[PDB]
Formats: C-alpha cells, structure tokens, sequence
C-alpha cells in the first residue's frame, strides 16, 4: 500500500516514497471570519474571529504574511484565544460571567466593558438564588400590580409580480424567439 | 359508570428543537483551491454571497429555537438536599452532584440511547480536505442541564407558583392538594391514600428508567432528525466525485491533460454541476429547518402550558388527567415526563336527573343522583364517593312532574 | 428588499457568457455565435426567477403561519380571555388590545402580577368534631393571631365556617390536622 | 457627464448630445392584463383591467 483514502474520496495520508514514513496531510487552514463589533456609535476597534483553527497557526501566519485577506493596518495585539469557534483576536480574557451580549459560540459572549474595550467571557444563565422548602409554610402574595407587555407579529408581505420579457429579454426580439423553445414556462 | 379506585403513570413525549447549525465554503467545496476554477465561479455571479448569508441565516434561528423552549427560567436555583418530599422520591428527575457530569439518572439514559465533514472537539480542531463544517451550539450542552435542573428543582419546591411567577415556598403536598384539585376532584384523596400515590408515583419512575434502559424505539424522532441532516451531507459529498458530465471529477486532471482553452470550459461544467448541488443542498435545509420550529413552537408551548402551569386540554401531556411534567434534556430536543391522572374500577348503578320532593323538582349543583339498590345519593363523575342529597349540594327549581325522569325521594 | 436586490444584480451576471448584454451579442458575433451565447444568458436568468420564485413560496408558508397564529390569538385574546399559561403575555391575561401596523399587527397584553408575598404556616384540614374538616377552597393559614382560609392569588381572611369548610373522613388519617374549633 | 443611471445599473437619463437638454427615459409601457367575468352562465360580456 502507497497511501491512505478518506471517507470521502480524498487521499490524507501518503507513504514517503523515498523513506517508507507514513504522513498525514492536514488542509493547512482556511475557515470563515466573522466581525464582533460594538458598533461604530460605541467604538472604532472590532474584534475578529478566525473561525475553526487552532491559533498556533494563525497568529504564525499573521507575522509570516500568509493571510489572504490582509489589511494593511493590522495586529494580533496580544489578545488570541483559542476556543471551540476558533480564533478570537482582539478581545481579552474575562474569567468571570456576565450576560450574554453578542453570541460566539460554545457558551462564550462579549461586549464593550469598561477597562472601555472589547473583552470575552462565558454567559451567565441568571442569578444563583434558592427556592426554600417548608413542610408547614406558604408565602401568599398581598399587594399587586398589573402589567401591559406588547408583542409583534406580521400578518403579510409585499407581494409581488414579475413578467418575463421585461426582465430575461428587456424586449428584445430574440430573446422572446428563444423562449419559444422554453414553453409556457413563464 | 363510575369509576372509584385509581391510579397514577407517567408517560413520555419527546420531539426534536434543533438541526445541527452548518456551514460551507464554495471556494473550498467547488475548487479545492485551483485560482482558475476561483476565476469562473465569479464569472457567473457572487451567489457565493447569498449561499453563506442563507446557511448562517438557518444556522442561527437553531439557538434561537433552543433559547425559546429552556430558557424561560429567570433565575438558577440550588438542588435542595430533601428528595424524599412526603415519601415522593426525586432522586431520578434531579441531576446527581456527586458526578462530574451533573445530568439525571433519566437523561443518562437519554443521551446514550441517542448518540465527512470539520469539527473541532475538547482540544483537537482538526479541519478536513472538504469545505464542510458544523457549527457548534451557542447554548452548550452543561446549560442546557441547568435550565433544566432549575425547572425541576423549582417545580419541587415551589411548583405550580414556580411558573405562575415568582416562585414562592409551599410544602409538597400542598402542592399536590392544589393541582389535584385543579383536574375535578376533592382533595381529601391524596391525603386518604398517600402511600399508595406514592408508590404509584415511584413506580412509572421505575418504569421509565428500565424502558429507557432497555430499548430500540421511542426515540425516532430524536434520531431522524439527526439521520437526515447526515444524508443531506453524505450526498453533498459523494456528488463531488461525479463528472456533472465533464471530460474529470477532479480540476487537476482537467487542466492537466487539456490546453487551458478548453479546460476552461470543462471547467465550467464541472463547476456548474457543482454549484447546483451546493445550491439545492441550501434549499433543502432551508425546508427541514422550517420543518423543526414547528416542533420548537410546540416544545415552547408544551413547557410554559405543561411544566409551568397544568394543562386543561385533550390528551396533552399524555393521556389522562394532566398534574405535573418534568422537562428532560436530550440531543437537539426535549423529553417530557407527563404525570397524569387515570380513573379505574367502574361499577353499574341506575341514576336519574331529577328527585321530586313536596311538589318541586331538585336537581344537582355537580354530581348525578346515585342509588345503588339502597338508597340515592350525589357523586361525582370522576370518583365515587356518597353525598347525602340536601338543599346545601341540591339546586331547588322548578315543579314536580314535568322533567323526564323525576323521582319520588326524600331531600334534607 | 434581499430577495428583489438578488433578482435584481443577477441580470448583471456574465454567467459565463461573453458578456451580460444582449445587445452586446447581438452586435458582435455572428447570428451562430450569438444565438448560443444569448441561449446561455436565458437560461441562467430563468434559473434566478426559479430561485426567487421558489423562496417567495418558502416565506408566503410562514406568513401565513403566523396570520393563522394572530387570527386565532385575536379570536383567543381579543374578543375574549385566555386561560392558557402565557399565551397573550406573561402573568394572568385579562384583556388585550389590537393595534394596526404596516405589514402586521402589534397586541398589547394586560396582565396581572401579585407581589409581596408574606409567610403564613400552613395545613391541611381542622379536626373538629372528630371530623376532618377540609377547606371547600384555598388553604388553612394561621398568622400569628387567627386561624382563617384564603385564596392563593391574593391574601384575604375569611372566617372558618362549614359553608366554606367541609369534611370528608374523620381525624386521625390525614398526616397535620389542626386542632382548632370553628363553627 | 454624458448620461444618468438609477440605483441599479439601467440608464434612466441621457443628456442630450445636440443641445444637452437632459432627458429622463421611462419604460415605454407594459404592464399586465385581468378579465373580470359574471360567468359564461350568466352573460357574454367581460371588463377588462
Ligand atoms: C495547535 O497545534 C500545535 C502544534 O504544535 C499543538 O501543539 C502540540 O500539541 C501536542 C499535544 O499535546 C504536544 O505533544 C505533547 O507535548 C507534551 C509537552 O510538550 C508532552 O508531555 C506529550 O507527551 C505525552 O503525551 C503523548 C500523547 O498524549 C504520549 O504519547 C507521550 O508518551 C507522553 O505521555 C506530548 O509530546 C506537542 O508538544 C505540542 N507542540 C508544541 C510545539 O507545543 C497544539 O496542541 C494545538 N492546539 C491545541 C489546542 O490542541
Ligand atoms: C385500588 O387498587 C390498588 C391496587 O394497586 C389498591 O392498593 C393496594 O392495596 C393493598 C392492600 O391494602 C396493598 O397490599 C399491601 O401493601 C403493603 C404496602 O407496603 C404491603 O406491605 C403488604 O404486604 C404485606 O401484607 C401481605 C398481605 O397481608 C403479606 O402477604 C405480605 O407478606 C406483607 O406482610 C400488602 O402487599 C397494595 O400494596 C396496594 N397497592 C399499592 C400500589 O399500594 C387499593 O387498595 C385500591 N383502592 C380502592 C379504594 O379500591
Ligand atoms: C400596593 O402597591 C401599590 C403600588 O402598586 C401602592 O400604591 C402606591 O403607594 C405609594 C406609597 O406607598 C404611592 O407613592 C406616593 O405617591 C405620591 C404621588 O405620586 C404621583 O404624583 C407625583 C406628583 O404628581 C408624581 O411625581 C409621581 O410620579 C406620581 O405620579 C408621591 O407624591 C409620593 O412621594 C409617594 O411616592 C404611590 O403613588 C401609590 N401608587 C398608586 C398607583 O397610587 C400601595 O400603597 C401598596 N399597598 C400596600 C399595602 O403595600
Ligand atoms: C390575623 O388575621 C385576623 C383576621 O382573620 C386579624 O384580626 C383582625 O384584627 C383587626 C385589627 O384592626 C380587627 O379590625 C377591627 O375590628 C373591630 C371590631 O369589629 C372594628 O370595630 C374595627 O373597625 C376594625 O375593623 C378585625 O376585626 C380582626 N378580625 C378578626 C376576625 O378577629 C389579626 O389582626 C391578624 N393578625 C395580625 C398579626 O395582623
Ligand atoms: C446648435 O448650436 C447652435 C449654436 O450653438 C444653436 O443655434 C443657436 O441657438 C439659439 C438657441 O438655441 C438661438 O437663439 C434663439 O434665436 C432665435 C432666432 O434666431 C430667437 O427667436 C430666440 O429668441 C433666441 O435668440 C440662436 O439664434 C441660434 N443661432 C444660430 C446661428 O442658429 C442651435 O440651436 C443648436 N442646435 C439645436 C438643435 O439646438
Ligand atoms: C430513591 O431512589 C434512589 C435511586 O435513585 C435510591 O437510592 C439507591 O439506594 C440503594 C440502597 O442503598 C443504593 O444501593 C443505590 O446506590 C441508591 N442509588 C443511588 C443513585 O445512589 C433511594 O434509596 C430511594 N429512596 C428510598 C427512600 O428508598
Ligand atoms: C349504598 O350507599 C349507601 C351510602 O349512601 C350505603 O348506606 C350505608 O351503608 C352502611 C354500611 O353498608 C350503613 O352502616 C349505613 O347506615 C348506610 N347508610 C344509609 C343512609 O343507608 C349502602 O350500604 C350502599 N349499598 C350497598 C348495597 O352497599
Ligand atoms: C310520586 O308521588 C306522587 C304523589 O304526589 C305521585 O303523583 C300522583 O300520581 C298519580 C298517578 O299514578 C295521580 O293520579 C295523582 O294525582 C298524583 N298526585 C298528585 C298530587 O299529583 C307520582 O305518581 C309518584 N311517582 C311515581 C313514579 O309513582
Ligand atoms: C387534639 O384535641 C383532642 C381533643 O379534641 C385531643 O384528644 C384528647 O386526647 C387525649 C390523649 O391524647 C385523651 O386523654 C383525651 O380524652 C382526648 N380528648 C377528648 C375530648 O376525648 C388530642 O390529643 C389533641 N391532639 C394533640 C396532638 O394534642
Ligand atoms: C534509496 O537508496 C538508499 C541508499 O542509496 C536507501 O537507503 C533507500 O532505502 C532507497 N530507497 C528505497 C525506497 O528503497
Ligand atoms: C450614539 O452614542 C451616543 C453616546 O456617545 C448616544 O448619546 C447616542 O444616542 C447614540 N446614537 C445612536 C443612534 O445609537
Ligand atoms: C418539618 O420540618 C421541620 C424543619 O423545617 C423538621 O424539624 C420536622 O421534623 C418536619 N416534620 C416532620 C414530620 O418530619
Ligand atoms: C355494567 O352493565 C353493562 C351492561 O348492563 C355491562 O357492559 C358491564 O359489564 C357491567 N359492569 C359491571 C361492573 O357490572
Ligand atoms: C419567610 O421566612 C423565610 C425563612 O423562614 C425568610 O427567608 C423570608 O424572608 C420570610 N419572608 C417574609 C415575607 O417574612
Ligand atoms: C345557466 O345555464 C343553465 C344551463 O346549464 C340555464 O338553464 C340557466 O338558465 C342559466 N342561467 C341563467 C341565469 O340564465
């Protein structure tokens, strides 16, 4: 045996033909990037997440200029961690929870927070309290108040209409001959 | 008929919340990285735009479904340490803190009964030669418990408060002399035969931990959806190795062997066949998501009406006569554990609609008249139980002899 | 506004073709050569009606989803009063008010929310008589002076009487009767 | 500037290359066609929008 397939048809892991070692072969790193911004009002810096990649490699590739896209001012900026989404490059490290204010991913969120920067921390689900039991005890509520919430749903939609000649032809003359060969497909 | 013993089960109901959140990259699953197959694609149109706002679209209405159905708790409350309520055991329904894995006993069961493309676990994020990924949750899994460990633990010790508002202490059995009332019967039953409610409680307990133990079914519709987005996947990946018609399934043995004038135009066509199953594939998700929120609008209305409340309508929350449910955590969906109630034991008797009594005709306030061979008395239509027939429970109207069915009694 | 802005940009697409103009091909080529090329143009401007077409048919289903939903919670909320559990806002539903909007509707939810909830001891039935009195509604309180029932929605005292109290089997079966006298 | 475009990239107006008098183009009219009938049963008449 030369080399090894996948499930899929491609082939990730080739024998040295010359050595006889066997070596996997790894995509090198691609994925999506997402902005994380606190909004142009709020700030001028954003935080980006280089998404799925172990960061060893990215923040090499940052100083070896293999990136495409690159911008012409930019900087890792000693804040890159790596999380199950990716690469997280701009924002700090919080060990603490808050709410959740613009989801990432795996349980992690941030937000603009005094120092105000961009920081990363885990979502809190709500406060640690305690419902007590009691074998002989039932709280009963006394005064009140009422309470009017709105809520908001459409009903419909912006209908509309499209005809053929104006927009596959534009009218012209052998447009409306080919479409002949097409049937009644309008 | 009327029935006069009982008994209690608890039957579950689960459905799915959640497909799998997906993602591909055209560039990587059209090309494999060949800049001239790059320089093709962008002559018919940047559809690569639309597709990745269409998948992220689909991807992230799948935290929302999951945040719509758990996360209706608005604060986490503690485990309390009491789980023998009155003789009702809740050591199943609660997570164990003595684990690592803080999950019930039940949801155990529940994850392993259940349980090509990129993903990164722990932390090893290794990436594959295909553009395929999947996307982790927003809402990890160890949340996913403590909502729900809040709405056990809650329904525990304040119950039917605890979705009514703000949750308020109550002991158990209070709890269960409010919600048995609810269904039409007295509420001296519970405390008459305790014991026996109990046992009957922790048995269907029981019962549910050795059918999730031992079984093959009663999960499909966890794992169809879990099977259907793999197929989808599974054929969006074996479609790569086909020619769509074109001289090669691969752009290097293409432009290898043809001059780059006509590789081009295979190129075209390998690429076009490969853009119309990468834009079908959207489309199909597109429907199997729509699919999955109407089981996330039932799951939404199945918590708030069920768990937090009792349900008042037909076979809802199972058959019978609904009084608690227990939410349950599973992979992309929810496990209902529905408490209901079920009358038994009926017996035949002749009853009547009206008892003439010095010249009017009485007739019930709730109940039938019920004689059993010795003599009339009310009940009601849920238990047997005898009231003796006066003005206090019997409303006076009306004259004697006009109503079919009047009977010469005695009312006191 | 998406949808017809991808309809719209896709008439500018070469889709392969030597450019994205008709008249650019009719000019240019000779009638051989122009009537494939522009074949190749109204085949990839039909498959982005097809498109379009098809997700208009996608989000007419959910529209019409939700007009279905606002057509029965108006029916539910609107001309009358819900008893299902925060279905028409969150606490206890009393009514609801209609409002009209450009493409929707927008309700607006009055609802009731108890507040300050004091401690009461509480328990199930009063042996009186030897008989083990049950409250026909709410519960038994006592709060520090008096033994009397309320509801649980609200507190309000009432005095123990057997026109709100009765009795379903005698003493000494229910775990907790109080030992009080009423009348 | 010899001629305008909309927000899409139709020429909608030209100046003139005589005079320039600049001159907005609309479309030169299309539109479509509904039949408003009582039914075959009831009449042979029909209103067209
Ligand atoms: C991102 O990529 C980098 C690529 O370098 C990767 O770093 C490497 O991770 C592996 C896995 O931990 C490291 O290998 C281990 O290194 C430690 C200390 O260096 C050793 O103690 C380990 O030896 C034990 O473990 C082996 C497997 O568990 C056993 O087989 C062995 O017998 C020993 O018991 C092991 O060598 C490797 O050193 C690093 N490389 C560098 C330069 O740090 C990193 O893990 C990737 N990121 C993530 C999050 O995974
Ligand atoms: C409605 O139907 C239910 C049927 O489930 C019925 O409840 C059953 O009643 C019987 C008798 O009251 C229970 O039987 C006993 O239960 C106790 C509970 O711990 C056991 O300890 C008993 O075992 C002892 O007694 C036996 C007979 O003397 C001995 O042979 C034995 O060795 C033990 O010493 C005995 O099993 C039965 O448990 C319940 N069932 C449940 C689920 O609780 C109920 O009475 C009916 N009600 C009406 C109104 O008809
Ligand atoms: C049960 O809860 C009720 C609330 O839901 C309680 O009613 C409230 O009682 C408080 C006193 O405890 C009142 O507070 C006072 O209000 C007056 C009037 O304020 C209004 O007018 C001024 C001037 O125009 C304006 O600035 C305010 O915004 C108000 O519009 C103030 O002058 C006092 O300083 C003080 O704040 C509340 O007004 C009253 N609410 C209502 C709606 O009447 C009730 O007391 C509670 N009962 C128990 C037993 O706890
Ligand atoms: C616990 O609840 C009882 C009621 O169930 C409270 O007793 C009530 O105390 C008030 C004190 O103001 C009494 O009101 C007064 O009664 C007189 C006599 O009728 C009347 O003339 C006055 O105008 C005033 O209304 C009320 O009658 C009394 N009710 C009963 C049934 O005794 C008791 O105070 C509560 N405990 C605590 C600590 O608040
Ligand atoms: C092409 O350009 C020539 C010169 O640039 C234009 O000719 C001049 O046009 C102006 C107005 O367009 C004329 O002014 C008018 O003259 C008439 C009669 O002469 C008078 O009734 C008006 O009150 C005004 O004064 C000007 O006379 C005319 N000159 C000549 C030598 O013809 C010409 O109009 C341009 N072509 C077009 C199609 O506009
Ligand atoms: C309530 O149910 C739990 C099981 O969920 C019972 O706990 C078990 O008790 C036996 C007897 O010692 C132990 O061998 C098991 O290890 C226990 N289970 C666990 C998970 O620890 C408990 O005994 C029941 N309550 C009562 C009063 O019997
Ligand atoms: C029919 O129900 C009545 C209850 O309303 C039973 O009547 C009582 O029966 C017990 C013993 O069976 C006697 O001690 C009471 O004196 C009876 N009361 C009255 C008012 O009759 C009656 O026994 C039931 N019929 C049968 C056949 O059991
Ligand atoms: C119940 O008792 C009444 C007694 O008032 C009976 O009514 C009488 O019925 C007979 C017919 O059998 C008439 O001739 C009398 O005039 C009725 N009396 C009155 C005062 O109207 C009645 O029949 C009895 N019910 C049954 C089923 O026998
Ligand atoms: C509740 O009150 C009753 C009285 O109504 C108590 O009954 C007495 O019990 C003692 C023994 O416990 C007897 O010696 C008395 O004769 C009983 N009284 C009567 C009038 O018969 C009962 O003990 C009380 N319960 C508690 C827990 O104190
Ligand atoms: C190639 O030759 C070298 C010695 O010159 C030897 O070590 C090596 O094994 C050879 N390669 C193979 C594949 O046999
Ligand atoms: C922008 O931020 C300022 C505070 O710097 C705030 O006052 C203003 O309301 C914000 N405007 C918008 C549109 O968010
Ligand atoms: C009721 O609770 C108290 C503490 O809240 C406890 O001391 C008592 O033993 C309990 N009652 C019973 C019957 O166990
Ligand atoms: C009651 O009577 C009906 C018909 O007379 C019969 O179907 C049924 O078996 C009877 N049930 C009992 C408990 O006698
Ligand atoms: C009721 O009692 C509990 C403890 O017994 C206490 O924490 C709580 O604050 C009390 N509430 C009121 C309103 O007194
Ligand atoms: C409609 O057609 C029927 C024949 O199918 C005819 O008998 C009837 O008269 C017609 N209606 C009117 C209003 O003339």
């Amino acid at each position: 045996q030369q080399f090894g397939r996948d499930v899929s048809d491609f082939t990730d892991s080739v024998r040295d033909p010359k050595t006889s070692e066997i070596l996997d072969i790894s995509p090198c790193a691609f994925g999506g990037v997402s902005v994380i911004t606190p909004g142009t009002n709020a700030s001028s810096e954003v935080a980006v997440l280089y998404q799925d990649v172990n960061c060893t490699d990215v923040s090499t590739a940052i100083h070896a200029d293999q990136l495409t896209p690159a911008w012409r001012i930019y900087s890792t900026g000693n804040n890159v961690f790596q999380t199950q989404a990716g690469c997280l490059i701009g924002a700090e490290h919080v060990d603490t929870s808050y709410e959740c204010d613009i989801p990432i991913g795996a349980g992690i969120c941030a937000s603009y927070h005094t120092v105000k920067s961009i920081v990363a921390y885990t979502m809190s689900l709500g406060a640690d309290s305690s419902i007590a039991y009691s074998n002989n005890t039932i709280a009963i509520p006394t005064n009140f108040s009422i309470s009017i919430t709105t809520e908001v749903m459409p009903v419909s939609m912006a209908k509309t209409s499209v005809d053929c000649n104006m927009y596959i032809c534009g009218d012209s003359t052998e447009c409306a001959n080919l479409l002949l060969q097409y049937g009644s497909f309008c | 008929a009327i029935p006069t013993n009982f008994s209690i089960s608890i039957t579950t109901e689960v459905m799915p919340v959640s497909m799998a959140k997906t993602s591909v990259d055209c560039n990587m699953y059209i090309c494999g990285d060949s800049t001239e197959c790059a320089n093709l694609l962008l002559q018919y149109g940047s559809f690569c735009t639309q597709l990745n706002r269409a998948l992220s679209g689909i991807a992230a209405e799948q935290d929302r479904n999951t945040r719509e159905v758990f996360a209706q708790v608005k604060q986490m409350y503690k485990t309390p340490t009491l789980k023998y309520f009155g003789g009702f055991n809740f050591s199943q329904i609660l997570p164990d803190p003595l684990k690592p894995t803080k999950r019930s006993f039940i949801e155990d069961l529940l994850f392993n009964k259940v349980t090509q493309y990129g993903e990164c676990l722990g932390l090893i994020c290794a990436q594959k030669f295909n553009g395929l990924t999947v996307l982790p949750p927003l809402l990890t899994d160890d949340m996913i418990a403590a909502y729900t460990a809040a709405l056990v633990s809650g329904t525990a010790t304040a119950g039917w408060t605890f979705g009514a508002g703000a949750a308020l202490q109550i002991p158990f059995a209070m709890q269960m002399a409010y919600r048995f009332n609810g269904i039409g019967v007295t509420q001296n039953v519970l405390y008459e035969n305790q014991k026996q409610i109990a046992n009957q409680f922790n048995k269907a307990i029981s019962q549910i931990q050795e059918s999730l133990t031992t079984t093959s079914t009663a999960l499909g519709k966890l794992q169809d959806v879990v099977n259907q987005n793999a197929q989808a996947l599974n054929t969006l990946v074996k479609q790569l190795s086909s020619n769509f018609g074109a001289i090669s399934s691969v752009l290097n043995d293409i432009l290898s062997r043809l001059d780059p004038p006509e590789a081009e135009v295979q190129i075209d066509r390998l690429i076009t066949g490969r853009l119309q199953s990468l834009q079908t594939y959207v489309t199909q998700q597109l429907i199997r998501a729509a699919e999955i929120r109407a089981s996330a609008n039932l799951a939404a209305t199945k918590m708030s009406e069920c768990v937090l409340g009792q349900s008042k309508r037909v076979d809802f929350c199972g058959k019978g006569y609904h009084l608690m449910s227990f939410p349950q955590a599973a992979p992309h969906g929810v496990v209902f554990l529905h408490v209901t109630y079920v009358p038994s034991q009926e017996r035949n008797f002749t009853t009547a609609p009206a008892i003439c009594h010095e010249g009017k005709a009485y007739f019930p306030r709730e109940g039938v008249f019920v004689f059993n061979g010795t003599s009339w008395f009310i009940t009601q239509r849920n238990f047997f139980s005898p009231q003796i027939i006066t003005t206090d429970n019997t409303f006076v109207s009306g004259n004697c002899d006009v109503v079919i069915g009047i009977i010469n009694n005695t009312v006191y």
